Formats: C-alpha cells, sequence, structure tokens
C-alpha cells in the first residue's frame, strides 16, 4: 500500500514563505529518489527537482534554484519543500512523486513517477483573510418556472476559498446546485447557491442556507423567504 | 533542451483509437513515460519506457517511440478517458526531467444544450447594506463555451462585471455565473437589467426589472 500524503492548503502574502512536507509510506523511503512537480491553474505539470533521501543531495530546476530548499526526515519518512518570498504567480498545486528506484546504483531504473503525493495547492495573493456577506436570493414570479421556483444564497466578497453550502442543515439536496466561485478583480470570491422547490412549498416550508467559511472561523445561516 | 511538443488539444469518437504525440529531437533514444490527469486528480503513471504499462492499466493504453515522435495511442476510447495526458523524459545534460505541454483528450459525441438562465435583482438586505449585485446563473450548456453580456436599459454594460470560466457538472454539460455590481442608484435609475448569454450563435436573455 504504497502512498505519498501532503500537508493541506496554505494561503500566503506575496513575499511571505512556506514549507509543505510529504509523507511516504509502504515502501522504504531512502531507496527511491522524491521529485516535486507544481501545475499553475490550468496549466501544465512543471517540474522543480529531486531529493535524494538516502544522502540528502538535490537537484533543482534552473528557475526553482535560490529561493526551493528540498530536504527530509528519514526518522519520520518524510520529504519537506521550502519556498522562500512567494509571488503571486507561485500560485499552483505542489506535488511530490516517487521517482528512480535505487539511487546512484547498478540497478537505478527511472520507470517515470509512478506514485504522486495528492497535491497541495499553495495560493498567492495579497487579498487578506475576509468573511462573506450572505444575502438572501428570494423566490418571486421571475425566479419561478413551470411551477418550480429558484432560491437561493449568494455569498459574497470573502477570502479565501473554500466555502461550502448546505440547504436546510443537509436535510434538502435534490435541486441544489452550487456554483463555482468567480475569483473577481479586487482579488475576493463570491458564489451562489440556488435551490429549485415547489412554489407550493413556499409558505408551508422554511428555507436555510448554511454557509461554512472556515479559513475566517465564519458560519452563517441565512433564511430566504418570499418577496 | 529537450522541449517536448504535444498537441493542445485531440478529439475522438467512442469506441475509435486516438494517437497522442510527443515530439523531441531525437527522443526515439530516450525513454517516454506518459501521465494521464483526470480533473481534480492527481496525475496518473498510465505508460513506462515507450510502450510498458504499470499493473492495474488496461491494456487499450499503448505507446510507441521512435526518430523524433513518441505516440501514446489509447484504443476503444471510453468517455471516462476524458483526461489531460502528457508525456515526461529525462535529459542527460542535467539530472533534469522534462514535460510535454500537455494534451486535452475531449471524447466527442456528448449531447449540446443550449444554457438555462436565472437572473436574480440584489436582495433588499444587500440595498440596504447601500450595495446590489445582480446575479446571472447559466446552466446545463455543451459544448462549454459561452459569452455574456449585460444590459441596463438595452444599453450596453461593460463596468462591474465578474464571469466565470464555465466548468463541468456532474452531468458533463457546463455551468458559468456572472455577477453585475452597481450601486443602489444605478440599480434604481434603470427600467431593466439584462443578462444574455451567448451559445453557439444563439442568445438566451433574462431580464429583471428594480419596480418588479
Amino acid at each position: 500500500q504504497v502512498q505519498l500524503v501532503q500537508s493541506g492548503a496554505e494561503v500566503k502574502k506575496p513575499g511571505a514563505s512556506v514549507k509543505v512536507s510529504c509523507k511516504a509510506s509502504g515502501y522504504t523511503f531512502t531507496g527511491y529518489y522524491m521529485h516535486w512537480v507544481r501545475q499553475a491553474p490550468g496549466q501544465g505539470l512543471e517540474w522543480m527537482g529531486w531529493i535524494n533521501p538516502n544522502s540528502g543531495g538535490t537537484n533543482y530546476a534552473q528557475k526553482f534554484q535560490g529561493w526551493v530548499t528540498m530536504t527530509r526526515d528519514t526518522s519520520i519518512s518524510t520529504a519537506y519543500m521550502e519556498l522562500s518570498r512567494l509571488r503571486s504567480d507561485d500560485t499552483a498545486v505542489y506535488y511530490c512523486a516517487r521517482g528512480g528506484l535505487e539511487p546512484r546504483s547498478v540497478d537505478y531504473y527511472y520507470y517515470g513517477m509512478d506514485v504522486w503525493g495528492q497535491g497541495t495547492t499553495v495560493t498567492v495573493s495579497s487579498a487578506s483573510t475576509k468573511g462573506p456577506s450572505v444575502f438572501p436570493l428570494a423566490p418571486s414570479s421571475k425566479s419561478t418556472s413551470g411551477g418550480t421556483a429558484a432560491l437561493g444564497c449568494l455569498v459574497k466578497d470573502y477570502f479565501p476559498e473554500p466555502v461550502t453550502v448546505s440547504w436546510n442543515s443537509g436535510a434538502l439536496t435534490s435541486g441544489v446546485h452550487t456554483f463555482p466561485a468567480v475569483l473577481q478583480s479586487s482579488g475576493l470570491y463570491s458564489l451562489s447557491s440556488v435551490v429549485t422547490v415547489p412554489s407550493s412549498s413556499l409558505g408551508t416550508q422554511t428555507y436555510i442556507c448554511n454557509v461554512n467559511h472556515k479559513p475566517s472561523n465564519t458560519k452563517v445561516d441565512k433564511r430566504v423567504e418570499p418577496k | 533542451q529537450s522541449v517536448l511538443t504535444q498537441p493542445p488539444s485531440v478529439s475522438v469518437a467512442p469506441g475509435q483509437t486516438a494517437r497522442i504525440t510527443c515530439g523531441g529531437n531525437n527522443i526515439g533514444s530516450k525513454s517516454v513515460h506518459w501521465n494521464q490527469q483526470k480533473p481534480g486528480q492527481a496525475p496518473v503513471l498510465v505508460v513506462y519506457d515507450d510502450s510498458d504499462r504499470p499493473s492495474g492499466i488496461p491494456e487499450r493504453f499503448s505507446g510507441s517511440n521512435s526518430g523524433n515522435t513518441a505516440t501514446l495511442t489509447i484504443s476503444r476510447v471510453e468517455a471516462g478517458d476524458e483526461a489531460d495526458y502528457y508525456c515526461q523524459v529525462w535529459d542527460s545534460s542535467s539530472d533534469h526531467v522534462v514535460f510535454g505541454g500537455g494534451t486535452k483528450l475531449t471524447v466527442l459525441g456528448q449531447p449540446k444544450g443550449a444554457p438555462s438562465v436565472t437572473l436574480f435583482p440584489p436582495s433588499s438586505e444587500e440595498l440596504q447594506a447601500n450595495k446590489a449585485t445582480l446575479v446571472c446563473l447559466i446552466s446545463d450548456f455543451y459544448p462549454g463555451a459561452v459569452t455574456v453580456a449585460w444590459k441596463a436599459d438595452s444599453s450596453p454594460v461593460k463596468a462591474g462585471v465578474e464571469t466565470t470560466t464555465p466548468s463541468k457538472q456532474s452531468n458533463n454539460k457546463y455551468a458559468a455565473s456572472s455577477y453585475l455590481s452597481l450601486t443602489p442608484e444605478q440599480w434604481k435609475s434603470h427600467r431593466s437589467y439584462s443578462c444574455q448569454v451567448t451559445h453557439e450563435g444563439s442568445t438566451v436573455e433574462k431580464t429583471v426589472a428594480p419596480t418588479e
């Protein structure tokens, strides 16, 4: 059961640093090179370098020299990668991946990158943490078509991602469409969650969207009522 | 050094054979490995040493490597093969792994569909906080390309618009959304506002009005 398990998502200001980790299990950590590969959003894989977990020796692609430091702790079979002085265009998912078998030996076999960690998102933004303003999207005659009514919640101007929305504490799940967030030019996000329900059921049933923004320690239950 | 050149997109009908090329100078002399990356996931090694498969990978995935072109070949293409495919070599001048730029495989034949559009006006709660946002939700369209334009009383509004890129829904159609920010005075001073969605040459337009 060969696994690489990376540490959790990180959100940073330009100029800051971050240290991400990659815990290996199910094989002999010191017997394989560890690589790191990043992927900026919507873009291709970019190899960063490798570390030899047996010696600690490293090798960095050119554009990662001088601000990337790969280390390891063999005690706990863990590789680390420290990124120094982040720029906004370092925003990316950062992967560790196990590489060539038996470093510096007659049996050296690089057959690709056969096992990948799950990735660590690193978001670099000058925006500052901020909980959302949650507003009802009231069902009206204009939000109704053919006896079903659409109502929802606007989750406005928050940072960073993610936010989760449920409805009526998890009891209302059919008809729920939570849209992916827009990143506005202010650097803050907005998203909406909408639910289609029987227009005869408004008046008898209460609708509450439950918004959780864990990065700001904020939760909002917003009642959504007809006009 | 080894600069690996892949076509950005390849499309193929179900059951057919997809070929994704990876071009490089004397790539034939290096061992080429191929990773598959499905939306949302970490990459997966699908072919190594030009033609071998890791255990678990179906036999429909094969590759060749000769001269100046390596080729990932996917036989009997299923819709579950939609993914980004990357080739990879190891440069000998500097123990440096080089990736190709990636190839998007789109599997053809999914049914087209015009967008459904729902437009909400500013809530009274927001207006009472001295702000106003119009929300235009766009769903169930395919293919996943759309253009969004906003009007106040039929003249075009270009400031204050924020629109997502489309993204796949669980039913394999796409969704997007667009937001128009304005002041409560701007919202009340016009007779109507419109969100107008263009998809494959045809438009769906929804209107809201402050006094409604």
